[PDB]
């Protein structure tokens, strides 16, 4: 009964999904529209920025992508399918594309501006979260999970820097610099170190099961304040992830550990989430008995934690970056590259 | 302490990702 409203509406959601796949939104706005207020991170090939809008006067958060630099990364594929999905998907606990164009040297993908700022910061600061509230969070990745993959989308760029909480204190996944749509499997090397599950660093052919192990390296990284695979240097990392070895601190309880072992399993064929019952033998996990997954959907769970707003277009919850001003070429760059941009 | 030797690492910071 409960089973079957989920599938109809993921079926649903199907079809709207395709319909804007198959149909791609494009040159929505113009930089000359929004003025410029601050940077608010930054990552690989890009930044992101506070801007506001000068005819509605709403504020957004930008994406900023180096036509060259993506070139030179090998980063063309990944940012078409970045653009593509996310104005194709929708869903209560993703951040929306609002407008998407480009110009001679840059790629821009204007989004909601999501105040609370990184769940990486806040988590550092407090330094670990209780059960409970980090159930809470794991909750909305389980069905944004499980939505995705429906999609035949796989995220394979899951840690707290990437997920920024709202006003109403719930998750707001943002970067989806690596998703990509597959049905079958995947090779690229790609993703955030810690993360990584096994096949990816054996460089083995992978599915939608690197992002289940990489749920269950969040939930103990929320957990825990520390994920379960540190060390100074990538490599060693990547040592202590293949060799398939976890140690838990004494306060996770016996449930939270049984949950994560089945989620840090090494071998595919035995991880949660990549078995017959997919994404319900998580969801049926003793760990989660307390939660009423159609409330956490729905938002009507009394949220744990509620980060600080002063006013609209306020920064306060995010760090501080050193400002670089944005150039626009009198030529336009890799034009052939970016068509369906 | 575990969470010591974290605190002391070098990747407490913002993690960028790979890619190559
Ligand atoms: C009306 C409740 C539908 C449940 C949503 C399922 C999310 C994958």
């Amino acid at each position: 009964s409960e089973q079957e409203s989920v599938k109809e509406f993921l079926a649903k959601a199907k079809e709207d999904f395709l319909k804007k796949w198959e149909t791609p939104s494009q040159n929505t706005a113009q930089l000359d529209q929004f003025d410029r207020i601050k940077t608010l991170g930054t990552g690989s090939f890009g930044r992101v920025m506070l801007v506001k809008h000068k005819e509605s006067g709403n504020h957004y958060a930008m994406k900023i992508l180096d036509k060259q630099k993506v070139v030179k990364l090998k980063q063309i594929e990944h940012t078409l399918n970045e653009k593509r999905i996310l104005q194709a998907v929708n869903f209560p606990f993703l951040v929306k594309l609002e407008f998407s164009f480009k110009d001679n040297s840059n790629l821009y993908m204007v989004m909601e501006y999501v105040a609370g700022g990184e769940m990486f910061s806040h988590l550092r600061r407090i330094g670990r979260f209780a059960e409970p509230h980090a159930r809470f969070y794991a909750a909305q990745i389980v069905l944004t999970f499980e939505y995705l993959h429906s999609l035949d989308l796989i995220y394979r760029d899951l840690k707290p820097e990437n997920l920024l909480i709202d006003q109403q204190g719930y998750i707001q996944v943002t970067d989806f610099g690596f998703a990509k749509r597959v049905k079958g499997r995947t090779w690229t090397l790609c993703g955030t170190p810690e993360y990584l599950a096994p096949e990816i660093i054996l460089s083995k052919g992978y599915n939608k099961a690197v992002d289940w192990w990489a749920l269950g390296v969040l939930i103990y990284e929320m957990a825990a304040g520390y994920p379960p695979f540190f060390a100074d240097q990538p490599i060693q990392i990547y040592e202590k992830i293949v060799s398939g070895k976890v140690r838990f601190p004494s306060h996770f309880s016996s449930d939270l550990k049984d949950l994560l072992r089945n989620l840090l399993q090494v071998d595919l064929t035995k991880r949660f989430g990549n078995l017959k019952n997919g994404v319900n033998d998580i969801k049926n996990h003793k760990w989660f008995a307390t939660t009423d997954w159609i409330a956490i959907y729905q938002r009507k769970v009394e949220a744990p934690f509620i980060p600080k707003f002063k006013g609209p277009g306020d920064t306060s919850n995010f760090d501080d970056y050193e400002e670089e001003e944005i150039r626009v070429s009198i030529n336009e760059k890799c034009g052939k590259e970016f068509t369906e941009f | 302490t575990t969470y010591a030797d974290f605190i002391a690492s070098g990747r407490t910071g913002r993690r960028n990702a790979i890619h190559d």
